[PDB]
Parts: structure tokens; C-alpha cells; sequence
């Protein structure tokens, strides 16, 4: 039995400017007090075509961590625009939350991220190089794929 | 694509 | 009568390299339902001289609030060193945890940060830019300093 | 060609308690200036076993209408719970955005809206009668279903 | 089609 | 306590 | 940036008997001339349990205000004594000074307030009720507590 | 100081 369970992931500020950090509220639940710290990531799919897009964009060691019910605000920043191929810019792209424990991922949040111009003009005649400052970030919250892993807690 | 990795979420 | 009280605050992963991002254990008591989010921020006082220098930190919307005890860890990342007067780098700085109702401040946690290097050769012989990759933040946890503020809750 | 055209919706104040106000910003083109004033409504469906229990939350005549971009947001008050059967009230039901022009209806704009309570323990044993003011609305905000009418607009 | 064909 | 009204002053 | 900015207050004629007058000689910067008066107050917490005995000790209008540097000996009668629960007499309690410009507090200044008997036969075996005429009050001079408040300077 | 911008907190 994991010794770590999530129970609820919110998709807080959302949506809003392509600039603007991701933030979550998630809850989990740990079925006994853990040796190790738990390690956080906010992974975001730059390129479907390839994973060498990927950027983490944050990565966060929270411990000890006791028995109980626990609650957790991350925040991460945007992506580095410089890194991600233009013609993946504009459109449906992935973010992922995981969680490691010693070394071994043992959850997977996975959301799709639409990014798109709010104004009229833009949407209709898009800039021939993406433009960030004008793209607003939908996170389709609603839709969470959640996966699980088998890993050796002790 | 349902097959496609549009399934690394 | 204030609708929310903060009743706790306990300082994570400290003392911890100045790249490591904030975490804070807030323990907080809901007296009725809330209408609308709580607004929470972490600020960082980049220089005691001007507040021109502070960095929103994190700033996050939160809710529907139910009544009852809530207890969450709120992550922000370090602050950006490019913000920073190097004069203001090297000693005590300050951090501030608020949170914010229908517009209106109604309480600020702050700390006195004391950010420095750990080697001997750089304590003595300090750069004349800091380097932010060599200092140690030490938050002086045992000490905040809480303000509160009479608000308008409806 | 419609004289009208709504380009986007946008929900605000979402999630929400229950009781909160229902807000939206439409955004709509008028290719020509309209003689008489457009119909907008909002429509809760109580619930999905019988139409009998829709509530009309708002109908709003408003003109002359320019040419050009128009924005607003348009608010109505929550439906009333002693109106809702029991059954209804936790779970997914559905919320329309209506615009009429001289009788003729032209666009309907549907969400489905996921009411559920905002604390654990009520969601793990709710009461015997539905509490609303402990009930949490969520509208699927991402996927509107947009739906045009062919209308005669003189 | 059952009537979620209201939206 | 740190966190009692000994923060009135 | 405040009209007005508060850079000492020395705490005179301390420590003395529980009955002798509240003294404070306090200093402060205008940097430009004010078109109102400043309000300035003296308030005795009678209870840390509850705001309901709080004892507005004086109350005074002092203006015109010029730009430049001010001395202010503020003189305020001691509480009454009539007012203050015997649980709070003996130890700790605060007392502040405030100032007002056109309705709207701008600074608060606290103090603790030590109160205790000098006879040795008293501290070791206090009165059932307080005896205010064999108190002596210590205020802790070296330790303010400056709170400052965002206003509308005009 | 204790009157200086060391009261940011």
C-alpha cells in the first residue's frame, strides 16, 4: 500500500496571461510518517513532437512529512518562450505535476494547457513569430489524468 | 491523436 | 470580529541555500463560510532603504473558504538576485506572509532574514558581488512579527 | 450573415459558493446598427429529469444596439434552492446564456455546472436534506456549447 | 439522443 | 504567546 | 509617501507609581505643510483579553502643522483604575500612542506596561483585589512597537 | 533603529 496518497489537485488563477505562474493547491494524504522528504516537480510539455521540449519548471523538496492530512500552495514559473518551438506556441500543449519518493515517481498529474491571442485580430491573422505577452494560458482543469506508479516505499 | 503520445498527460 | 485568524506559522527547510524556495506551515481558523477567496502573498523586501526593491514573491487566490481549521504549506520560489541592491544582499533582510480579503490587508507575518556565506574565506573576504549561490538563508523563525488590521469582512 | 455575432464568453467568480451571483463577460460584434433591443438571458436548469424546474435567473432588454465590438458582463442572482428537488442538488446540471433578437432566439451558450460541498466530511456524509450554503458551483468554464439559430433579422 | 443532446 | 493578541501592542 | 514620519518617542518619568501621569516627548518629520491638524492619542489596553477596556487616556488636535522638524510633550492622566479587570492589573499589559490626520490613524505606537508591588510582602503576597495605590508601572521604554497604516495625505 | 524603515516587518 503507497504510503503517500493525493487526494485532490485545484488549478488555482486560471486562466491568465501566458507570463503569469502556474499555481495548484494539492491535497494528499500520508498513511504513515515518512524517513524522506517528497519531491515535487511542475513539468511543461514545450513540444508534443519531441521531449527534449520539456522544461521542469520547478522542482521542490518538502520534509519531513508527518502522518495526516496535508495541503500544499506550489507555485511555479512560466516557461521560457525562448525554448519552445513557435509552431507549438499557439495551441494545445501539456503541463505535469509528479511526485517522487527516494528517486521513484509515484504519481503523475497530467493537464492540457490551451494557449491562445484574446484578441479577435490576433487570433484570426497570428503574428509570424508568437507573441507571449498577447497569449492567455487556459488550464482545462475539469479533465485531470491522474496515474499512478508502484515504487518500494520501505 | 487518442493513441498518439496529444495520451504524455 | 475578524472572520479569519491566523494561528500559526511554522518556518520549513530552514536554514537553506538562498536558491531554495520559501516554505511556510500556515495554520488559520475560519470563524464563518467566506463569500470570496483569500488573497495570500509572500514578499520579499529585497532592500530595508526603498520599498521600490520588494518582489510579490507568490500571490495566490484561495477558495471558496469553508468555517473551520486549515492548515497548508504555501511555496514560493527565492527571489530574482538581479532585483537586489548588492549593499542589501550580504546581512538582514526582511520576508512578509500577508493575506488579503475583499481587497482589504487584514494581516502581516514578517521575519528577519539573515542571508550569508558559510565558508570562512568568503565570510572575512567577501565578494564585491555577492554571490547568491554561495549565501545561506537563515530565517529567524522564533521571532515573527505579526500585524493585524481592522477590515470590512461584510 | 447574422447581424450579431458573440466571439467570446468568459465565466468570472468561478468556483464559487452557491449562492454567489452568476457573472459572465460576453464580448459580440454587431455588423449594423439594430432597430430594436437584444434579449439576454440567463436559464438554470433545477434539474435534468423535467424542464418544470428550469429557473429563469435573469431576462434583460437592452438597446439600441451600434455597430461595432461590444463587452459586458452580464450577473444574475443564484436560483432558488426551494425550487431544486433534493436529488439535483449535488451533482451536474447545466446553466444557458441565451440572446434573443425580436422574439427570434439566435445563440445559446450551455456549461454544465458540477455542484458538490466545499468541505470533506459533507462530501463523505452529506445531510439527509441538501445544505446550499455549504455547496461549492463549479461550471466546466473550458467547454461551452455554443449553439446558433437561423433567425430573420429584417 | 436523451434530452445533458438542453445543451 | 507570539501568536495571541501579549502581538494588542 | 506619508506626510508626516515619527522618528522617536522617549518614554519620560519612568518607572513611577500606577497614578502618576503617562509622559512621552515624541518627534516627528513633516515634509510638507498639512492644510488640517493632527490628532494625537494616548490608549490604555485595561485587558489583552478583551478590546471592550480600552481607555482612550487623552485625546488632543495640535496644528497648524509647517514643513519641518517637531517636539511634542505629550502628557495623559493615568487609567481608571475602576475599569480594568484585577486579572490584568498585576503583570503586563500595553498601552499606545496614535496619531490621526483628517479621521484616518496613520501610526500606532505600543508599549508593555509592567505593573507590579515594589513591598516584598506584596509580591509575594498580592492583595484579592489590586491595590493601584502600591503598584508601580514600568514601562518596557526600549522596546516600541510601531505599527503605520497607508492613509490619503491629500 | 527600532524608529527606522530594521520596524518593513
Amino acid at each position: 500500500m503507497a504510503k503517500v496518497q493525493v487526494n485532490n489537485v485545484v488549478v488555482l488563477d486560471n486562466p491568465s496571461p501566458f507570463y503569469n505562474p502556474f499555481q495548484f493547491e494539492i491535497t494528499f494524504e500520508c498513511i504513515e510518517d515518512l524517513s524522506e522528504d517528497l519531491e515535487w516537480k511542475i513539468i511543461y510539455v514545450g513540444s508534443a513532437e519531441s521531449e527534449e521540449y520539456d522544461q521542469v519548471l520547478d522542482s521542490v523538496l518538502v520534509g519531513p512529512v508527518p502522518a495526516g492530512r496535508h495541503m500544499f500552495v506550489f507555485q511555479a514559473d512560466a516557461p521560457n518562450p525562448g525554448l519552445i518551438p513557435d509552431a507549438d506556441a499557439v495551441g494545445v500543449t501539456v503541463v505535469l505535476i509528479t511526485c517522487t519518493y527516494r528517486g521513484q515517481e509515484f504519481i503523475r498529474v497530467g493537464y492540457y494547457v490551451n494557449n491562445e491571442y484574446t484578441e479577435t485580430e490576433l487570433r484570426e491573422n497570428p503574428p509570424v513569430k508568437p507573441d507571449f505577452s498577447k497569449l492567455q494560458r487556459n488550464i482545462l482543469a475539469s479533465n485531470p489524468r491522474v496515474t499512478r506508479f508502484h515504487i518500494n516505499w520501505e | 491523436e487518442k493513441a498518439a503520445x496529444x495520451q504524455r498527460i
